């Protein structure tokens, strides 16, 4: 169990720790978050009580080293740094924890919502669509463009996800436009699969990646790729067995973890009408289908 | 974005463009089998592709060759729209080729684009125009010309004949689209105006008779007539 100790609180502030989220007052004796489970991704995400505007957060995996928060009065935020002196660091903890200024991650034995929700997820990969190469977490927030949105403008502060655009040469091979539109096996298989992904667990990873940063920035560019990739599945006739039951599986737990007052700018009708209703994967996303259809049925 | 009434005169500028059609592609005629079900048969279609500027129309033939073995023919119909029109620009010299293609039906939208992705500059547009262009199949020449055809075949014509010597393409065009909401309104009255009086001819290398500057205007009303007529008999007004 791994801590992210906190210098101090001097602005009243919102703090995330994975799905949780706890109210911190103005100059509050709060220092961090301890009990943190190893063996997963986490995010801890902020929103200031004076500027409801600018969601963000940093990316991490306590195995990677001893993080720690600490206000910025110059630019305004709480920043995530890297201690190396790890005995100045389990001085610092052991001191929050004896004095208990820390809350406790709050995880019910039971609930599997994190494991679920970050399955494919992997700090290597989170790293190279946030560049950032000097820091072992990635800052993310709610304006951040991605590379995609840039082409239709700062490349150091943009989400790098994997462009997919279906009326691409890219996307379709001369001489089987009508078949490669229609059925985008080639896309996902050939292109996308073996080319750039190289396999189905890191396809699901950007995709997990791209839902949560949706759901915890409300990130407009995180939202598209995510669909997009939803998109690009529902839209091939050929897809591996394993790859339809493990997306069913995904989109069940997102669709579970969405904040009910967010299913109208989260999700999009056109999407999710077209892989439920008239894709080749129509029949295929039972779990999905049924969560969809009892608890947003006005989108459908 | 879409052609409209306000942006009309774009038709008549100097940027090469193309309207495309694809209303006549996939023609059939409806029949009771032996067993009282139903069947299509399939006959000869074309691509109505038209410069507005200078007449030229591009008429490729469909053969009912195309269709066969083939499934979900209406949208298969669009595609081989959008394949055909692609190969036609290919074929033109990069001097002639269209900086902007128009199509007459927003379903052509997404299968030009797939089909012309080489050619990004090239703008595939819609309009909120409602184009005659289902009765060129009404011009007796260009119907005679798609029933005789054995083979896949390009046909080039100029679909103003002689008009631009003495009008310009704004009036052309509008002579044109004028004769072919007629033709489509009432195809029997539209004919028996064109052809009334047997001292007027078409040429052999034309599709319209040889009518004056004044016998034109004539027509003109004519067909207009005609139009009205049988708006108010549709509507009861």
């Amino acid at each position: 169990m791994n801590t992210v100790p906190f210098t101090s609180a001097p602005i009243e502030v919102t703090i995330g720790i994975d799905q949780y989220s706890f109210n911190v007052k103005e100059n509050q004796p709060f220092h961090g978050i301890k009990d943190i489970p190893i063996g997963h991704v986490h995010v801890i995400h902020f929103q200031h009580a004076d500027n409801s505007s600018m969601r963000y957060g940093y990316w991490f995996d306590c195995r990677m080293g001893n993080f720690y928060i600490q206000y910025d009065p110059k630019d305004g935020l709480y920043k995530m740094m890297e201690e190396r002196d790890g005995a100045k660091f389990e001085n610092i903890v052991h001191n929050f924890k004896e004095r208990q200024m820390m809350v406790s991650y709050p995880k019910i034995d039971e609930d599997d919502t994190w494991y679920n929700l970050t399955e494919f997820v992997q700090m290597d990969k989170i790293r190279k669509i946030v560049r950032k190469d000097e820091n072992q977490f990635s800052y993310v927030d709610s304006s951040m463009t991605t590379v995609q949105e840039n082409e239709l403008s700062d490349p150091a502060h943009s989400l790098n996800y994997t462009v997919i655009n279906f009326k691409s040469r890219e996307a379709i091979r001369p001489g089987h436009e009508m078949e490669d539109f229609l059925d985008k096996s080639y896309y996902l298989n050939t292109v996308m699969l073996q080319g750039i992904f190289k396999n189905s667990s890191n396809y699901f990873g950007e995709l997990q990646f791209a839902f949560l940063n949706a759901m915890f920035f409300g990130n407009y560019g995180s939202s598209l790729q995510w669909h997009a990739m939803i998109e690009l599945i529902c839209s091939s006739a050929t897809v591996p067995k394993h790859m339809l039951d493990k997306l069913d599986e995904i989109l069940y737990y997102q669709i579970k973890t969405l904040p009910e007052q967010y299913s109208d700018i989260l999700l999009n009708e056109r999407v999710w009408n077209i892989c439920l209703y008239s894709s080749f994967q129509k029949n295929s996303l039972h779990n999905t289908e049924k969560i969809m259809e009892n608890k947003y049925p006005e989108l459908l | 974005g879409a052609m409209n009434s306000s942006n009309y005169a774009e038709l008549f500028n100097n940027d090469i463009k193309l309207f495309v059609d694809d209303t006549n592609v996939y023609r059939v005629t409806v029949h009771k089998t032996f067993e009282g079900n139903v069947a299509t048969k399939a006959i000869n279609g074309c691509i109505f592709t038209l410069n507005p500027k200078t007449g030229h129309l591009f008429l490729k033939i469909i053969h009912t060759s195309v269709w066969a073995g083939q499934k979900r023919l209406s949208q298969l119909a669009k595609w081989k729209t959008a394949e055909e029109v692609s190969a036609l620009v290919r074929s033109l010299p990069k001097e002639e080729q269209p900086k902007q293609i128009i199509v007459t039906r927003k379903a052509m939208l997404d299968p030009l684009e797939v089909h012309m992705l080489d050619f990004p500059n090239i703008a595939i547009r819609p309009t909120e125009l409602r184009l005659p262009f289902s009765a060129a199949m009404s011009i007796d020449k260009l119907s005679d010309v798609v029933m005789k055809a054995t083979e896949p075949q390009m046909v080039l014509f100029n679909i103003y004949d002689d008009w631009l010597d003495r009008i310009s393409s704004y009036t052309a065009f509008s002579r044109l689209t004028l004769l072919l909401r007629a033709l489509k309104t009432n195809e029997e009255s539209a004919k028996m105006i064109l052809l009334s009086d047997p001292t007027i001819t078409i040429k052999s290398y034309h599709l319209w008779p040889s009518f004056t500057d004044e016998q034109w205007i004539t027509i003109e009303s004519q067909m207009r007539d005609l139009i009205l007529t049988e708006y108010g008999r549709k509507y009861n007004v």
